[PDB]
């Protein structure tokens, strides 16, 4: 299930990986996560 | 209570001003997760909490207020013991309304 | 907080400056000249033609 | 399945985590718990 999840303003970066990425890195053009969750659904 | 073994002291950072201006972290060894009681055996630091989760992961932060140049002060968790020594630089607010 | 710095009166140069406040994380701004321009005070003398 | 149900007054802290943590811990506004199953379903 949930891994990490990880503080207030974090992101997680994916719910099977264990790593957290500031919320200033989403959909910032960069795939700083391994699975790279935080650029997909970008655009809104 | 949870067993305590090679308990250090470091300071990060420190500024002697009316507020708490003080970050102590603590590293340490533990077997299960519990609460201490965490105390200062001097009256040149107060701390600002009283009890602290200690974890499996072995770090633990407070908060002291001083007002001496250079603080030594003994600090226990549970019933482990360090040394705490730092280094602090003045204040700029020359008056604070507290 | 106050601080103070020298930084060259060249055009385009990208000059940073260095903060190190003692109770917080370093800080790094950037500033730079990208128009710049000198005006001489005149009084007209007369007009010929 | 069950793998480390430890103690007399712990939570086990998730069901496939390896830590044990004291039931005074439940539902504090904090997230003790690696997955953070202590503040899950909590507000009965
Ligand atoms: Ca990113
Ligand atoms: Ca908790």
């Amino acid at each position: 299930g949930s891994m990490r999840t990880c503080r207030i303003h974090e992101i997680s970066c994916g719910a099977h990986s264990t790593q957290c990425i500031p919320v200033s890195w989403r959909c910032d053009g960069e795939n700083d996560c391994d699975s790279g969750e935080d650029e997909e659904n970008c655009g809104n | 209570a949870p067993t305590i073994i090679d308990l250090t002291c470091t300071v990060a950072t420190c500024t002697h001003s009316s507020d708490f201006g003080g970050v102590l972290t603590l590293t340490y060894k533990t077997d299960k997760n519990g609460d201490c009681s965490v105390h200062s055996h001097s009256n040149v630091a107060t701390l600002q909490e009283a009890t602290a989760k200690v974890k499996t992961a072995g770090k633990v932060t407070l908060h002291f207020s001083t007002a001496s140049a250079s603080p030594s002060f003994v600090v226990s968790l549970c019933s482990a013991r360090a040394t705490c020594s730092a280094s602090c630089e003045p204040p700029k607010d020359h008056i604070v309304p507290y | 907080y106050e601080h103070s710095t020298v930084m060259p009166n060249v055009v385009g140069f990208p000059y940073k400056a260095h903060i190190e406040r003692p109770g917080y994380s370093p800080l790094t701004l950037q500033m730079q000249v990208v128009e710049t321009s000198l005006e001489p005070t005149l009084n007209l003398e007369y007009i010929t033609c």
